[PDB]
């Protein structure tokens, strides 16, 4: 399970960073 | 109750089903198949072997006209010749120059050796599966042969069982198969009366016994050359012997899914194919020790 | 300190301004800056403000316009006359400003720049201007009246 | 394993590239179209 | 009756047809012949029954390939979940 | 309160100033202070500000220049004429300041020092100065325009 | 041991010298080029 | 181990002080 | 499984390897070498001892010419002299003044004592290592001698074993060695036919027996002085006796790595050098008690 | 079967060829002859087997120079790690 | 004086050296080699031929236990069987159902034909070169065989001669070679006791005579099928006959540098390789006609 | 003694192992067996000696490949240089 | 309404005319029309008349020349003076027209175009012109006197 | 046939192209150099 | 014959149209 | 008879001269001759003399400059003033000649060319010129003072 | 021979080319930068 | 020898002409 959560945590970086980039670029343009 | 399960078609593999329901202490039903057997229903189309040529004595007639009549015989040939034996020196010791006619004829009979060794052209039909299955639950170490079809029921330990239709319909046997004692060959033999010269099936008879025989050896009568009365002919070698060489792919060799092949009932043993949907109807009594 | 922005036909469709160290022009004004040096600079867009800017060459930084965020209510001036600033809005008479005027500065009585005209909104009696300004901290602001037409 | 190790790192390098490229380019454009 | 029952595995091998050593443990009363099973999806064990009359723990044998899977194994009626690391044969 | 810094050939290449208790000169000015006492002092570098300083002897501390950080926009003066201070920059006319002028003070209307000239940046029309100043808390500041040449 | 005792103290005296000289000279220059 | 960590801790002083000097002189010049 | 290990070449040191793998309870294989033996393959180059000089009777001939012919003998010398015995008073009781000739000759034969005591010049070749090794695991207290080379296999307890090539190739024996019964001397003897005078190898014979002998004593014939017929000569003392003194460094003395030296098989015992890469092929059966 | 098993050392001497006194301890069932080993790299012990039938703890003897090293010592199949201070001979 | 020269190793090529020095009229020394001969020193490692299988009579014993003991014989096999001949009808005419045991055994002996024809595995060692060389100068048409090594001296016409080490060390013979009478084969035979089944060296004996034989035919005893007491076995064909086919590259075929190959002394004749550094020590007398 | 001695060649062939016909010529006194040689680098001749007692000229045989080379050939002690055109065999 | 046609050397070798909705020039005049727009138009040849034409851009169609086929005998005018039209021929004084004059219009007293000059024929006393005209129906006509040299 | 079918249509498409191009371009030029 | 006259009639289109174009362009220029 | 040589920016960096049948310019002056004809001629380098020449078109050969090798000591003239010729050297006042002056002729009192300026050597008090001249036989000569800078 | 015949003519054509090209171009440049 | 001197004389043309060109271009520039 640890090899499927540490390896499954790096794939969540594109679902984590792109969201932390899209939630920071849509809030700075709308305010 | 009415339990339903499926089990892979694999010999010697212990199977366990855990049925637990309602107030009843759970129950473990274990059943593993002892041995399958795919037996296609076959119908002997015909039989073939090597033949023996029979050539009657020639009918020479000086200065007279002969005329052969049709005959029932297999591959029966006959031909009236003329200008056969010119003079006395002609070989006939006949008078007339060419007025002489000679009746020639010949036919094919199944060789003598045939009853001993021959081959059978059969028709493999929608096969059925046997099964050695051994069911158990509580106390029922007993084994029971049954048909693996959607219909056939069977009761064990007061429980109805149906090993439903095999998950698939696969067989190592084609529509037409041939057996030369001990070896089964998928093959496409010619139909009865279809027989071709110098090839398997040149002569065919429904049974080893059957008084009737169909043959097409391309037996051809020849003209006698003046010198000595005789009746020559041209024929094609036995189609059977030829076949002995081009037997080819034996089913006994090819293993698919572990199938084994046996000639006496002509079946495939212990193939590992598909799953057998088990279905039962157990009584509340079975659930014993609730 | 103000330069023409020309279309392919050579006509003046707007203006560029040398102010606070840089050349700046309204982005909607699509043309060429009428100047040998400034036309060869690569501009950086500031889209939210309809502006486009580039650093001024060393020689132009000297007398570039000075900007001030301090501009209380009253009367200002631009190329076409008096400009009134009241209730947070710069207004001019109707039928005075139009095509080609985008990029022009609004000036105060000391020669300092108070705003940049982007266009205007004909409100029947007066024309309200769409302008770019900066606050005390130097933050860009773009004010646009309803009915604004980008000159 | 060679299918799970290659697929994970496939969207891992692309995760920290597209994820950081969009996070830096947009952060730079946000800081450039704001400081100007 | 069996109470609490805990499963402690020992061996695991991918090899089809049994391997590994599961061993249940419990406390019970009066004792008789207890059945055994595996309610899970896969993971079976060759042993329908085991007997408790001695007033001790039980031992069992099982099968399954999986690198490491869990399965619920009953003992008469009690239950539990088993699991362990595996190794190739 | 201002002393010449001479090269080996005796030529004036810069100036030293007596202000707020010390002698100070721009570090880039490599020469000797034209004074019997001040030339024998050991200076402490303040490199980030292109300055070098030493404590003034007791007798010079009396009339040393007074420095003030309060210097609003307007006109100041230095040895060569009027100096304008606007937008945080001190500018002089082009072609007025040059070699030897580093070290000279910018004075206000009360005889107080407002900045120290390090050099300048010829911006075609005007010359922007590179200067050393101090804020209210007395912290050193060095402002340098692009194109600055250390006189 | 005499190789480990000499090498350690070799970069120990030089550690607290160069480390404190750079930490004091830079701290003094930071306090001098700021207070002035 | 204690003689290799107390003697290995003094060598980390030049990697500790020079860093606490370089991270304090680069931050005060850039701010 | 196929386990692989290495063990130092040291006698009497118990070795333990712990093999634990897969489902099987771990296993402890202990094997310690009882005694090595480095035996170089040698080839007797030749033998040497002290010699015995043989001088035949002189052949005096008054007023006549003698002439010695070549002879097969070892270090065979001969010389015809003239002006030997001037007159009757000359010692020959010859007539002519100088016309007289005397044939002198002599040769060297291996001394009698040689078969008893002698020395052998040998050629130490790429040595091989024995080994007393005692392997054990579970129950196999048994010991087994084997060759320590990359090849030689050996089965114990149904397990193949190979004590691979010794980690190094070192020997106390040089290319040429010499043995004077009981003591081995690394040495560089002269080659056969190489023999030098007054030194080891002055006389050499392939075997103690071999009818052939090569000798170079620097045996030199001398001229007779008139007075009494005789045959004088000059020779160099036996090279062998001389050697007895300069025997020098015995291998028996130098200990390297604890090696012991024994003359009968001419080997080095229990040297402690290198490691022996053990390699086994154990059956799953061995893993017993899984 | 042996369970938990703990290792308590007593003596340690650098001297090659055995010294020190390792003593394993455990609880077991039925008991038979248990084997012994040392899975570690070095650190051995002269004793291939020991027997548990008494239902008690075991004692053992070992070797090794190291000033203080740890090693895994099995007992039939169970395991553990041992270690202790040392002294010169 | 002490002249030094070199001459190519080539047969039948006249060589001329012109030595002119000091006051002496120059001198022409001509010497051309008659024939070289590279003879490697070999050591017969072992011998191989085809074998003959010997199978003793079976030892049947009703209701009793047999047990074969180990035997010295080559590839000696034996095995006690049980449940061999079930009953009297069993073929043994024995009583007990399975209590019967049968001792089977067999071994390999060198075939009879071996002494006649066989092959020898040899070890080619640092070869030496002969030489037919014919030297001349002034008057010395004489030829003289000598060794071409750095050492061996030889006097002709009162002049010392040394044909120094051949300029190189090349040989057509590898470390291991094999001879099947008349043909030499470079080869890598297995070591003694190394022998592999169904391949060259399956049986090996140090000499044609040597009473001892090592064999590894993979001779395997088989179980008797009840019917008639006998002792069956499985073996691998002779490795020797197999070799007869894969003899392969004969040295006799490959010519390198013109080398010729002869089996009796096992050498290479007249190879043309390298130069022979001649070295002489001529007396002032030789310089005759000064 | 031989005086003046001149060399007149006749044939030349590249073929290794002798060809061509060198023939020396001279005037001499008393005469005896004269030796022969070739002091040059290469270019040899199969003939160690020749005899002059007749009071005439000599003949000789030689070898060498070279298309045309010169070599010094002595006759007892006298000398000379030879050379000539060549041809392939 | 008349534009220069220049050679590669920039010299005027002829003229183009804006008349009746199009730009037109004599085909034999091989050069570039001295105009940013007209030089980028693709012309259609009317070879039988030594003319080449293109449609005038919308802005030029306004004041393009007006053509009239009604031009009775009398005196007309062109760039170089009076032009006489008699016996169906337009004549000018000798030594007046030449190189570069092809493309020029002949005008009447009302500012309308009566013909286009292609060249002329020096007839010793007077110069007869080769001209392009149009009839009442608007059909092109090209009249060429013998001895005509295409200017 | 494939030689007769290709050759006919070869000068057929070229017949109605060059034939209509010369008939339309010349008709257009005749109507343009006349209407003007 | 019909396939050699309908297919031979399309090739006569370039000898029919080009003539009906050349006889219409030479007559309108000469009149 | 003198033409500008322009850089890509249009600035005059030197001169070309029509003299004795040809156009000539200093080779070090890398630019375009400001003339429609002369710019299209292919020049032949005379590198040893830092010159480049081409034959003058027929129309320019008429009034091309005349050169004379006879020029005794005294005062001459060029575009920037008096030029002194003494001791074989042409000198002008310091701070008078510079960039762009290469190619200019030195003239005598009769309108004839005496030398061509290539550059000069600031010798503190006076500036010595690097010049191209010709002797009586018409042979090219290039005289260069030490310290010469090619303008 | 084919190695000696090709190598000789290799530097022979290149001898009379580079040798004459440098002898004519330099002679022409010497006569041109002198006659001018 | 004649085939090695006539063929060896053409290779001396680049060592003959280039020298007669280099000794004629360096003397005319230095005088």
């Amino acid at each position: 399970w640890l090899f499927a959560l540490f390896g499954g945590a790096s794939s969540l970086l594109i679902i984590g960073l792109m969201i932390f980039a899209c939630s920071m670029m849509l809030t700075s343009t709308r305010r | 109750y009415e339990h339903a399960t499926t089990v892979p078609n694999v010999p010697q593999i212990p199977y366990k089903a855990l049925v637990e329901r309602a107030g009843y202490a759970p129950l473990n039903l274990e059943i593993t198949v002892m041995s399958s057997e795919v037996l296609p229903s076959t119908n002997q189309e015909y039989i073939t072997c090597k033949f023996t040529t029979v050539v009657p004595s020639p009918k020479i007639k000086c200065c007279g006209s002969l005329e052969c009549q049709p005959a029932a015989h297999a591959d029966y040939t006959c031909k009236v010749f003329g200008g056969v034996y010119p003079f006395m020196w002609g070989g006939a010791q006949c008078f007339c120059d060419s007025e002489n006619s000679q009746m020639s004829e010949a036919y094919v009979e199944l060789s003598a050796d045939c009853a001993s060794d021959h081959a059978q052209a059969i028709k493999v039909h929608t096969a059925a599966m046997k099964v050695g299955l051994r069911i158990v639950y509580g106390n029922t170490t007993s084994f029971l042969d049954v048909y693996v079809n959607g219909v056939t029921p069977g009761t064990s330990k007061d429980l109805k069982v149906i090993a439903g239709p095999i998950s698939a319909s696969f067989t190592p046997f084609d529509h037409k198969v041939v057996i030369h004692r001990g070896l089964v060959y998928n093959y496409d033999f010619p139909e009865y009366g279809a027989m071709k010269p110098g090839a398997f099936g040149d002569i065919q008879a429904t049974s080893l016994t059957s008084k009737d025989l169909i043959a097409s050896t391309d037996i051809r009568l020849l003209k006698p050359s003046a010198k000595n009365v005789h009746v020559p002919y041209t024929q094609a070698s036995s189609g059977f012997e030829m076949w002995k060489n081009n037997s080819g792919r034996p089913l006994q060799e090819t293993a698919p899914f572990g199938c084994k092949i046996a000639v006496n009932p002509l079946r495939a043993v212990d193939c590992s194919y598909g799953n057998i949907p088990i279905s039962i109807d157990i009584p509340n009594a079975a659930f014993i020790r609730t | 300190r103000l330069f023409d922005v020309k279309n392919e036909d050579g006509d003046v469709i707007g203006h560029a301004l040398a102010m606070e160290g840089k050349v700046m022009k309204p982005l909607h004004v699509k043309g060429t800056i009428d100047h040998p040096v400034l036309s060869k600079l690569k501009f950086t867009k500031s889209s939210a403000y309809d502006m486009e800017f580039a650093q001024l060459p060393v020689n132009m930084r000297s007398e570039a316009f000075t900007y001030t965020s301090e501009h209380p209510e009253g009367f200002y001036n631009w190329h076409h006359g008096a400009v009134q600033y009241s209730g947070g809005r710069f207004t001019i008479p109707r039928g005075v400003g139009g095509r080609g005027d985008s990029g022009r500065p609004i000036m105060d009585n000391s020669g300092r720049v108070v705003a940049i005209v982007l266009g205007g909104a004909d409100e029947g009696t007066r024309t309200a201007l769409s302008v770019v300004t900066w606050n005390s901290k130097g933050k860009t602001i773009k004010t646009t009246p309803e009915g604004t037409e980008e000159w | 394993h060679p299918v799970y190790t290659i697929l994970a790192v496939a969207s891992a390098t692309v995760a920290m590239m597209i994820g950081v490229t969009v996070a830096v380019l947009c952060a730079c454009l946000a800081r450039r179209e704001c400081l100007t | 009756l069996v109470s609490t029952v805990k499963c402690e595995v020992s061996e695991c091998t991918y090899s089809a047809d049994f391997g590994g050593m599961a061993t249940l443990q419990y406390v019970s009363d009066r004792e008789g012949q207890c059945p055994v099973h595996s309610h899970s999806s896969t993971a079976t064990l060759q042993e329908s029954t085991v007997h408790v009359l001695e007033k001790g723990a039980v031992t069992v044998h099982f099968s399954t390939a999986s690198p490491q899977a869990n399965f619920i194994v009953s003992l008469c009626g009690k239950k539990t979940t088993c699991n362990a690391e595996c190794k190739p044969p």
